[PDB]
């Protein structure tokens, strides 16, 4: 979510505060400069499991093309509901299918 | 979209435009370019809110005029076509529907012939819509 | 590094096609035109993405 | 039998399927015909051969 | 737009756009300033609509990062022109003019040719960008050509 | 015999599934849990036939 | 598709824990696969952290420019390759 | 409301043909060019 | 900053944990060879490899 100023509108760069010792984010075409509340600098991560719950839409309930299951909603409690699977495009992608209801949506697994 | 592909089955929307609706990527797309493929299809009704639901638009009384040629108050595939029976649909469109192969397959059934073929089991979804 | 770019770019001054070289130098965003004719030199910082045709337009602007 | 269309192979199934049907498995010998989708599978695979 | 670069390579996902008359593939913050949106935040705002998806803009940024050099429409325009695949002399006066021409017409005709609708094809290059990141990121099968 | 065979084999393609589906289904060497499982299930139909 | 067909010595072809060794010391397995996630801190004290997630870590493992790297590695794949951190 | 029946089906197929015909496309794409066409091109 | 990320990069690449550069993976393997026998007569033998 990295964001900039709210009047120069560049990207803020993170600045170090060597005579008092802080962070803060700094913009190259305006002299707006704030501290900054996280050391944070940059976070790369490997083990890529951000999303996988993100395809998730609300219209899911209306499409026929989606079976309908026997499942017991623990939300909703009804027995009319689809279910889908991963839609990431990962070769590693699991087999466990995001049942999904009609009136919470929500992706549960039964094991 | 509900409004526009009842629209087009009225006819007032030229019958090869396509109608698309992708409901995963929130797109809602509708094509009347030239040159696309179609081909036409029955018209099962759907909506839940009357009992012809998961039944044919069309009835014994469409074939009855289409053989004598004119409405008893001319009748041909066109009048079919606009009447809201059948529509086409490109290929594009295909992507969203669930096409029953038979008629029959439109009713659940309950035999064990050994010259004859079996449908496929096709239990994976409890109820079809 | 430095960069000889003997680059067909037509001169102002002595009006001689291909007597102009755009020579590149990135180290401290420098610029130089060097003639074959007239001689002449002309200067311009230049970015990254600079190129011969940057420094052609930025000395056409400055010829006029 | 790969699925060609949206997380499907024809139409006439239902998304997120992988029954052996729903894949390219002719159930019914010869002599007792085939159904539309197995006959278009056994097409596509003598059409790749 | 050529999506160049491997991972951990080239720094950053370098992404540069082709144009039609151009002699150099060209970076795209460089395009979208030219076009009319000269401050990143809106940039940001068009092209992503997922501001928890912070991948895609983490690995977006590479570019940003590069195009900082312009600041204007017009040092855009210019710079566009520069490639402008015509001959030696258009100078900088005919250049932002040849560059708003190049804008105006040639690019994606099919939405428009005439002025006071590059915002139309801003939000298309937004949306054409994104996907083409979505399908970066692996969130979607790559398109198929035989369908 | 011949059906009761069919069945089988489609009622253990079943329960491959299932339980693959639930992570509950072991990793063949060098094979992923789509490889794995696609070669479990091209096994069992070929075995049937 | 290149490969290999290693052949062991005599005593290991007939025992599975040292074949099991071997696998393990010819794999070539480097950090990428163990490593987990990546993360640049500015640690502004090169004394103590302003971390809470290594915190106790640090200050019990404590008994220039304050730039700091800092990484995450995965238990499992580093158990599962039997070498310690 | 009875059935369809696969007669009424070939029904309707043999009213298609009757109406479209087997080259049905080629004609009406011509008939549009010439109809529409070179005028635009003009 | 960037001089940071740059290194970051280079310890996820080059630094090599064990094994010999070049090795993907390793299977385990078990062969089946003949062998003489006390005897002279040949017998199978499972073998790991
Ligand atoms: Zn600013
Ligand atoms: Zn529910
Ligand atoms: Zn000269």
């Amino acid at each position: 979510s990295f964001r900039f100023c709210l009047e120069c509108n560049n990207m803020l760069y993170p600045k170090e505060d060597k005579e008092n010792q802080r962070l803060l984010y700094s913009c190259r075409n305006c002299d707006y400069t704030e501290l900054a509340e996280d050391p944070k600098v940059y976070r790369h991560e490997l083990i890529t499991n951000i999303g996988e719950t993100a395809g998730i839409v609300d219209d899911i309930g209306q499409d026929p093309t989606l079976p309908r299951s026997d499942k017991e909603c623990p939300e909703c409690h009804s027995r009319d509901c689809v279910f889908f699977q991963s839609q990431q495009r990962r070769k590693d992608t699991n087999m466990t299918l995001f049942y999904v209801c009609l009136n919470c949506k929500k992706t549960f697994r039964d094991e | 979209v509900s409004t526009m592909r009842d629209l087009r089955r009225s006819g007032a929307i030229s019958p090869e435009v396509s109608i698309i609706r992708d409901i995963r990527e929130r797109e809602f797309k509708i094509f009347t370019d030239v040159g696309r493929v179609y081909r036409p299809l029955f018209i099962v009704e759907d909506d839940e809110s009357k009992d012809n639901k998961g039944e044919l638009r069309i009835t014994k009384e469409h074939i009855r005029k289409i053989q004598q040629g004119y409405d008893d108050d001319v009748y041909g595939w066109s009048s079919l076509v606009t009447s809201g029976v059948i529509e086409y649909v490109d290929g594009e469109e295909e992507e969203t529907i669930m096409i029953a192969m038979t008629p029959e397959d439109l009713q659940t059934r309950s035999l064990n012939d050994t010259a004859k073929r079996i449908k496929p089991e096709m239990s994976t979804s409890s109820h079809h819509t | 590094i430095k960069q000889k770019l003997e680059t067909q770019f037509t001169c102002l001054f002595c009006n001689h096609d291909n007597s102009v070289v755009c020579t590149l130098d990135k180290k401290n965003s420098i610029g130089l035109l060097e003639c074959k004719k007239c001689n002449l030199s002309f200067q311009a910082p230049i970015n990254s993405l600079s190129q011969p045709i940057d420094i052609y337009s930025d000395w056409i602007d400055a010829c006029e | 039998i790969a699925f060609g269309f949206a997380d499907r192979s024809l139409p006439h199934f239902t998304k997120d399927d992988f029954s052996p049907e729903s894949k390219g498995f002719v159930e019914n010998s010869y002599l007792r015909g085939l159904t539309p989708q197995e006959f278009f599978f056994h097409a596509m695979a003598g059409r790749e051969g | 737009i050529k999506l160049y670069g491997r991972e951990d390579k080239g720094t950053g996902r370098t992404i540069k756009a082709t144009l039609p008359y151009v002699k150099q593939d060209i970076p795209i913050v460089i395009v979208f300033r030219a076009l009319g949106v000269v401050p990143d935040g809106e940039i940001l705002q068009h092209i992503c609509y997922d501001e928890n998806d912070w991948q895609m803009l983490e690995m977006l940024k590479p570019c940003i990062e590069e195009g900082f050099v312009i600041q204007d429409k017009e040092v855009a325009l210019d710079f566009i022109g520069r490639r402008g695949s015509a001959a030696l002399g258009i100078r900088r006066e005919k250049r932002i003019q040849y560059a708003k021409d190049i804008l105006q017409k040639e690019l994606l005709p099919h939405i428009t040719q005439e002025e006071g609708f590059e915002t139309r094809k801003t939000f298309f290059l937004g949306y054409m960008v994104n996907r083409l990141l979505l399908c970066a990121l692996e969130r979607k099968d790559q398109d198929d050509r035989d369908h | 015999e011949i059906t009761h065979a069919i069945s089988s084999a489609k009622e253990q393609v079943q329960e491959i599934i299932y339980k693959a589906q639930h992570n509950e289904l072991e990793l063949k060497p060098g094979m992923t849990l789509r490889e794995s499982f696609e070669g479990e299930v091209s096994r069992t139909l070929n075995d049937a036939r | 598709t290149p490969a290999l067909t290693v052949y062991l010595d005599r005593e290991i072809a007939l025992d599975i824990e040292k074949a099991k060794v071997i696998q393990s010391s010819i794999e070539y397995t480097t950090l990428k696969n163990v490593t987990s996630a990546t993360e640049i801190y500015y640690d502004p004290d090169p004394t103590s952290t302003v971390i809470e997630e290594d915190f106790d870590t640090v200050e019990a493992y404590f008994s220039q420019s304050p730039w700091l790297l800092r990484l995450e590695l995965d238990r499992a794949r580093m158990l599962d390759k039997q070498l310690t951190m | 409301d009875d059935t369809i029946t696969t007669e009424d089906c070939w029904t309707v197929i043999s009213a298609f043909f009757e109406e479209k015909g087997l080259v049905s496309q080629q004609l009406d794409s011509f008939d549009e060019f010439m109809e529409t066409s070179i005028q635009d091109l003009v | 900053d960037q001089m940071l990320k740059r290194i970051e990069a280079h310890m996820l690449d080059l630094i090599a944990l064990r094994g010999i550069p070049g090795i993907s993976k390793v299977y385990m393997v078990k062969h089946k060879v003949s062998v003489p026998d006390e005897s002279g007569e040949y017998k199978n033998e499972e073998l790991w490899a």
